[PDB]
RNA sequence: UAAGGUGAUAUGAACCGUUAUAACCGGCGAUUUCCGAAUGGGGAAACCCAGUGUGUUUCGACACACUAUCAUUAACUGAAUCCAUAGGUUAAUGAGGCGAACCGGGGGAACUGAAACAUCUAAGUACCCCGAGGAAAAGAAAUCAACCGAGAUUCCCCCAGUAGCGGCGAGCGAACGGGGAGCAGCCCAGAGCCUGAAUCAGUGUGUGUGUUAGUGGAAGCGUCUGGAAAGGCGCGCGAUACAGGGUGACAGCCCCGUACACAAAAAUGCACAUGCUGUGAGCUCGAUGAGUAGGGCGGGACACGUGGUAUCCUGUCUGAAUAUGGGGGGACCAUCCUCCAAGGCUAAAUACUCCUGACUGACCGAUAGUGAACCAGUACCGUGAGGGAAAGGCGAAAAGAAC
RNA sequence: AGGACCGAACCGACUAAUGUUGAAAAAUUAGCGGAUGACUUGUGGCUGGGGGUGAAAGGCCAAUCAAACCGGGAGAUAGCU
RNA sequence: CGAAGGUGUGCUGUGAGGCAUGCUGGAGGUAUCAGAAGUGCGAAUGCUGACAUAAGUAACGAUAAAGCGGGUGAAAAGCCCGCUCGCCGGAAGACCAAGGGUUCCUGUCCAACGUUAAUCGGGGCAGGGUGAGUCGACCCCUAAGGCGAGGCCGAAAGGCGUAGUCGAUGGGAAACAGGUUAAUAUUCCUGUACUUGGUGUUACUGCGAAGGGGGGACGGAGAAGGCUAUGUUGGCCGGGCG
RNA sequence: UACGGUGCUGAAGCAACAAAUGCCCUGCUUCCAGGAAAAGCCUCUAAGCAUCAGGUAACAUCAAAUCGUACCCCAAACCG
């Protein structure tokens, strides 16, 4: 019965601005 | 690919040592944060 | 004395525990639990004073334990030292 | 502590009932027999604990819930100990038997 | 014992404890070291005995 | 260090203060110049490095009576 | 202190002791590996190596002690250079480092506020460092007052958001005086006179009281419901104790305690007893702190930003008098009043709380409270510095469910 | 001989494709370039944040970089949501 | 002779809600009036925790294919054994560093853990196991560099650095090959040595430094020769004739 | 033999040829960028020592400690 969860916070976005 | 961690007992000792932060006043402090903090890993070192 | 009884104490248990030491009594030698003490010497005139038992060379060995019981705090053994006692004319006696 | 004792017990299902008091517990118990009975469910193993029956065991009574016996009384009277004669020695205050 | 060993000369009690120790403990520690009788409470006493040996005529002043 | 060693003045600390009024920390250092007084009860050279108001003092006050002091005062004669 | 134990999860085995030297608790002592200020040298924290003595020695080897550095002192030697220092060696002392906070000194912001923002403010805070003590520092007027007088310092509440300062913006913000808390003054800069004489300090040794062990310490039964009574009902009793907790439901009289009354081998806190040790007093007459105070220059501290701006601190450059004299009383002179710096020390009142004990709480009751009631500064996460959880409860009793 | 040529190792990343809640917080496949040097890499060492380093891009300095990270000022401040 | 809370209903009040009560529950809770609050929650991409949803969908980590027959076991596509088949082979093999830190081997057990099944395993639980004069690290010696007595600087902290002393990745004395453990191995054993040091015995003799000199002691590229590991072939020997 | 395998035994065991990026060779040649150090080693003396002691050689004898060493090691034990 361990338990190790952690927290995520990294980037989803690769994609880039429309119409600058 | 080439990553972060990467590590190697010898450099670890030598720059992040017990025996390498005890000879200035400002490394002096930091072991008594970590003692009076209780932590208690170190330097992790045999 | 040549040296203290305080390393005529190093001696505390007898090992012989299984093979290696069950194949090396039969074939020849004795093994036994020697402290943590590190040394040869004192210990090659301990299996001479305390028992009768002729030697040679002593072959020592730390041994270093492993991790062990319990999942509710995980521990591991206190380490000490094996000795093949390396008898030179003990093993007929 | 006032308690190796003749004991008639204060608590009900044991309440006129006697015993010897064979030991007195660090954690605030005593063993009286006959009358702490528990019917404990012995598991048969090798190498001794061979029976296999739900045995019966006194298991261990409070020390509050025990009243002492008296010689001419059945319940208690109270302890005191403060007769000196090189140190404590017991008697039921209140008629101080030197018991 | 206690008083028994507090009454002993310095003399004395140096030659009795090689023996206390090694060869009337050291007997003890390596049968039951490996089971052979369990007389398992015979090593709390004499260790505790052995100490007291060791305390005295030191503390004595050789005496 | 930064000691006259007549009087031992530490350098005093400020503001500057300006035709605008800024301020600013800047170290107010005495002169200090090593010089080789002359005892004369020892004939000898005891090069202290001192000031240009603590000069003055050691020839006013006289050379074996600073040199008393200073080794009485803890600081290496 | 005591009839029962062998700390805990955690049982159990073997045994020990049974009121009188077990076991339990305290004082004192001993031991206190190795690392760590760590210190014989070295070093990747918990490791490696060595010198010199005192030995032992079965002749093989192996112990034990000392050996750091720095400050001071003493001795010994002793260059360049006769000399002498300088230096070096040695020895005897004392120090070093670790703490949470408070305190004094040294150093010292920025955000922010001013609706921006630079003077100002934040704040001389935060923060770093140094130093020390149980309090610290400060302190026996070159302090005020106002034509009367007051008389060391400190701290509290005022005075009073006054007076005043102020990009007169924001804001900062006293004192004088008043009431209290709490109160002791003294040396040296020198000759005496008597010559430990007060007085402290440190050594004694004791007397008292306190603490660190603890001990004793009161008075209820019947009955009904109930798994169980400590609840209900009925009849009693103790009270310098009905504080609290625990015991099978809500117990003054069931138990531990409790007030109260006792109790110390020793070791120490506090008063006082008095020896010694050192300290220096008490009367005469002298003394009254120069590279200083002022002053020029530049800053800082004063509520006060140089502004009309004293005064105090002082980095720079000068540079005065010597009690028929000097300082100050907020530009400055005069008068008048009042005081004697540049030598030094000092209790208390007051601040603070890591830690210790005892108690208390309209504080919490498990997403709370500390992060943290449970093997928590842990597990984990990060190279590190550092960051940093979850997870409490069967039941009255394990009787933890034989078969 | 050569910062020579062709090209494994090794290093590096020019194209495309596949991935792009992946197999993977930058890789894989087929091609590609360099290749005894201004090479490349192991070991160890050295530069510190207003600073380094930089065949130079504001790149890189622990998956973070036009001023790192962590603690603290600090519950900064936000007429803003 | 059944509190709170939970969970249902009736009645009731303008409402917030209250009251009565059945079930659950096994103990505390509190009229009234007044006093105080961490005093009322649906929303803060709120926070924590629980459980949904997409869904039994996606995927199940290489296009280096496995197949059979036994074995055990309750259960075999995956495991063990065996036989084929395929793959790598300057590695997907072997030795070793770094780093890890028992993950090794043996015996047992399958909840959880392997992205399945699981009799299996680097899992759990027991046990066992790492052996050196010569190997390597300590060690001797130093390198870049570091720390640094004395010292000079610097408010302080500290900074630098001398004499020193550390610091490998270099240099320094020396063991090889069989045989052997469930698992070790240049270490144990066996065979055959070598190295250095102490002491002593003997002989002989000018020995002796934080000292002097020499030697240690060295680049890149290229170019052969000489040589051997080793390989190929034949010979030899053994076995074989489909 | 238990069917995991263990013991008992043992023939031949040569030659030629090809070789390596390995060794001789940290050499040699050559080239311009001009290519560690210290100690051990050997040797000379200084202060010093004097039948000594030390040095050198042999022989006899003894000592040579402590840790790592398992296993993985292009990976499923390392890093993600």
């Amino acid at each position: 019965a361990a338990a190790a969860a952690a927290a995520a916070a990294a980037a989803a976005a690769a994609a880039a601005a429309a119409a600058a | 690919m080439k990553r972060t961690f990467q590590p190697s007992v010898l450099k670890r000792n030598r720059s992040h040592g017990f025996r390498a932060r005890m000879a200035t006043k400002n490394g002096r402090q930091v072991l008594a944060r970590r003692r009076a903090k209780g932590r208690a890993r170190l330097t992790v070192s045999k | 004395m040549i040296r203290e009884e305080r390393l005529l104490k190093v001696l505390r248990a007898p090992h012989v525990s299984e093979k290696a030491s069950t194949a090396m009594e039969k074939s020849n030698t004795i093994v036994l639990k020697v402290a943590k003490d590190a040394t040869k010497a004192e210990i090659k005139a301990a299996v001479q004073k305390l028992f009768e038992v002729e030697v040679e060379v002593v072959n020592t060995l730390v041994v270093k334990g492993k991790v062990k019981r319990h999942g509710q705090r995980i521990g591991r053994r206190s380490d000490w030292k094996k000795a093949y006692v390396t008898l030179k004319e003990g093993q007929n006696l | 502590a006032k308690i190796r004792d003749e004991v008639i017990v204060l608590t009900g299902k044991d309440k006129g009932k006697r015993g010897k008091v064979k030991n007195v517990l660090s954690s605030g118990k005593v063993i009286v027999e006959g009358i702490n009975l528990v019917k404990k469910h012995q598991k048969p193993v090798p190498a001794l604990n061979q029976p296999g029956g739900i045995v019966e065991k006194e298991a261990a009574i409070q020390v509050s819930n025990v009243a002492i016996f008296n010689a001419a009384t059945g319940k208690a009277d109270r302890v005191g100990f403060r007769f000196e004669d090189g140190k404590k020695v017991r008697f039921f205050k209140s008629n101080s038997e030197t018991i | 014992m206690k008083a028994k060993e507090l009454r002993e000369k310095s003399v004395e009690e140096l030659n009795t404890e090689l023996l206390n120790l090694l060869r009337e403990q050291f007997n003890l520690r390596m049968q039951a070291a490996s089971g052979q009788l369990q007389q398992s409470h015979l090593l709390k006493q004499v260790r505790r005995d052995v100490a007291r040996v060791k305390t005295l005529l030191n503390e004595k002043a050789g005496a | 260090s930064r000691v006259c060693q007549v009087t031992g003045k530490r350098p005093v600390t400020g503001n500057n203060r300006s035709h605008a009024l800024n301020a600013t920390k800047r170290r107010f250092l005495p002169n200090l110049h090593s010089h080789r007084f002359w005892v004369e009860s020892e004939k000898r050279f005891v090069t202290l490095r001192v000031s240009a108001k603590g000069m003055r003092v050691i020839d006013k006050k006289g050379i074996d009576t600073v040199l008393a002091e200073l080794r009485a005062r803890g600081e290496k004669y």
